[PDB]
């Protein structure tokens, strides 16, 4: 609130602008643009500024703001200028004030600034900057603003951080100059800074630029590496402030609908094994809201996610590695319709599916991969009384019966389960 | 004051929180407003290329 | 609580007046919550009585 | 807010089960203390749903030795028929 609190105090404070209209002190020629459109609700004057040509609009209010430059003398004149640039609803829009002549009214005059983050100098610096997005000028260069202290000093220290970081996501709305930030190190230190602790405001406002940087398939495609769906499903367990849940739902629903390639969508199968974000929906889904986009976009959740397990519970890639001998614990492997239906695929030529896991249970000494297949073999031969009989002629039961004493109590419990399945009738 | 100013100062965090929802509405709005300019460009540049390349 | 969960709550409270009668009440101890049950055996009255 | 207690009676269910269970099974209940330890969060509901979890492997550990001491029960007159001639 630091920002609007000083805001408000200065719009309050009337400079004595005509004590030097064209006076003492302060310059004497650049009041007769003041003098000229005071009414700023005045529908001819915000269509007559185009009879200043720019001449003095932006012109030589630039370096004006820097002819004043004291913390009382330029902390007013500052605010009498860049409160007009705020507001800006439609007085200059799509450029306007347009200063052909010069380049530095567009863009190369704040080099020298930059200085003082504190008494709102950067912030109209950032503020000027921030006239891209819904104005209609280029940027001359991307590296003269990605790469400045702005907005690195400001990283670390809060209501000033908070406005800087407003003015960035206002800005990264186009594609053309997110992809040179994204080039750059700036995902690292957005992941950084999103992992900080902070304020609710600001966490929001960090998955807001990300929902924002979610546009681009292909980009998301290059970030694919950095564990940025983990993190924000953590910190959305972490938190539940209503916007944030919606924002990040909203950007899930953005990798979903992009989707470049299937192949690099291994991100399918980790948004339920990193975490059950199923789970968590199975409540939100419960609470209802008015936003039609909430339930909306629940709904289609639900259905994707429901295609993707479903796909997910498949026995090729799942033989491929219990096969290879790296169990990891996938959901795929509890799926009730895997034993129901396709239960007779593990039943290869002469069991070899059976008797390799039998022979990876007496190798491996890795307590959870152990369990996955003493839990694989108890619910297959849950069903099959004759691959029962296959199993006990094989003598796995020894094995089972000597993994069943065993330093994890867990592998215990679950040599316990297997073995019981196989006191069924016996 | 003790009443009037906590009536003050509900208003104001009614302002604020009014202020923060719908301003984020509004960029939401304006968000699904580049997605969907975007796509109706693409389309265009389609529709556009394919006379294109035959009379070239 | 506010400062149990921090998210900027003044909690307000105003004070109005209304016709609605309030309920009564009455502080006890140890030894005085048996008279209080048996005089409040034949109903409680009026306010402020 | 009916969903609340809802499942707020599906957690009392399940800990009747459970209660009724450890009274079957006569187990003395320790009782510290620590009445005021009421927390806030909102995640003790995944908590509770895997203690819930526990309770229906324990429902499955009852229903299966039900099951093993009713094999053994043939197992002993299956050894009784051995011993004659």
């Amino acid at each position: 609130n630091i920002i609007a609190a000083k805001a408000a105090e200065v719009r309050a404070n009337k400079v004595n602008w005509q004590s030097y209209l064209q006076g003492q002190m302060i310059s004497a020629e650049d009041c007769e643009f003041i003098q000229r459109f005071e009414m700023k609700r005045s529908s001819e004057d915000k269509q007559e500024m185009l009879q200043t040509e720019g001449s003095q609009c932006a012109k030589t209010f630039i370096n004006l703001m820097t002819h004043i430059s004291k913390e009382q003398t330029v902390q007013y004149i500052l605010t009498m200028v860049d409160d007009m640039l705020q507001e800006n609803h439609q007085r200059v829009s799509i450029f306007f004030d347009y200063a052909k002549r010069s380049k530095s009214t567009a863009w190369p005059y704040f080099l020298p600034m930059l200085n003082r983050q504190d008494p709102f100098t950067v912030h109209m610096a950032a503020r000027i900057i921030a006239k891209l997005a819904a104005w209609g000028k280029e940027l001359m260069e991307g590296s003269d603003l990605n790469y400045y202290f702005n907005w690195i000093k400001t990283q670390l220290s809060s209501q000033y951080v908070q406005c800087v970081a407003g003015c960035l996501q206002l800005m990264l709305r186009v594609n053309e100059y997110r992809f040179a930030w994204v080039e750059a190190d700036g995902v690292n230190c957005i992941m950084g800074v999103l992992s900080n602790k902070c304020g609710f405001q600001l966490q929001y406002q960090m998955i807001f630029s990300i929902w924002l940087l979610a546009f681009s398939p292909q980009m998301c495609e290059h970030l694919r590496r950095y564990n940025i769906i983990p993190v924000l499903s953590d910190i959305l367990q972490e938190s539940v402030k209503e916007k944030v849940t919606r924002i990040i739902l909203a950007a899930f629903r953005n990798f979903l609908e992009k989707s470049t390639e299937r192949e690099t969508r291994q991100e399918y199968a980790l948004a339920m094994i990193q975490c059950k974000v199923l789970k968590q929906l199975e409540n939100l889904e419960q609470q209802k809201y008015d936003d039609e986009d909430i339930s909306e976009d629940i709904k289609f959740l639900l259905e994707k996610l429901g295609e993707s397990v479903q796909d997910l519970s498949s026995f090729d890639e799942y033989s491929s590695e219990l096969k290879s001998g790296r169990l990891e614990w996938s959901p795929v492997h509890k799926s009730e319709k895997f034993w129901r239906e396709n239960a007779v695929r593990l039943n290869e030529k002469n069991y070899e599916l059976l008797k390799i896991l039998t022979k990876l249970l007496e190798v491996s000494d890795d307590p959870q991969v152990l369990a996955v297949a003493a839990h694989d073999v108890g619910e297959y031969v849950r069903h099959y009384p004759r691959g029962k009989r296959v199993i006990e002629q094989l003598g796995g039961k020894q094995l089972v019966m000597n993994h069943m004493h065993h330093e994890d109590q867990q592998v215990r419990y679950n040599a316990l389960l297997a073995v019981q399945k196989l006191m069924v009738h016996n | 004051a003790l009443s009037d100013a906590d009536v003050q100062k509900q208003i104001k965090h009614m302002m604020a929180f009014i202020e923060q929802e719908a301003n984020e509405k509004a960029e939401e709005i304006d968000a699904k407003a580049e997605e969907e300019f975007n796509i109706e460009k693409g389309r265009l540049v389609q529709t556009q290329r394919l006379k294109i390349m035959e009379y070239y | 609580g506010t400062e149990h969960s921090g998210s900027t709550v003044p909690s307000i409270l105003n004070r109005m007046q209304t016709n609605q009668t309030p309920p009564t009440y009455n502080k006890t101890n140890k030894f005085t919550h048996g008279f209080q049950n048996i005089v409040d055996a034949y109903g409680i009255g009026t306010y402020r009585e | 807010f009916v969903n609340e207690v809802r499942r707020c009676e599906e957690m009392d269910r399940k800990l009747r089960f459970v209660e009724k269970e450890i009274r079957k099974a006569n187990i003395p209940i320790m009782d510290t203390g620590e009445n005021p330890e009421v927390p806030f969060p909102r995640d003790m509901i995944d908590l509770e749903a895997n203690f819930e979890k526990i309770e229906n492997e324990l429902k499955e550990i009852n229903t299966n030795q039900e099951a093993l001491k009713r094999n053994f029960l043939e197992l002993t007159e299956l050894k009784f028929i051995l011993r004659k001639t």
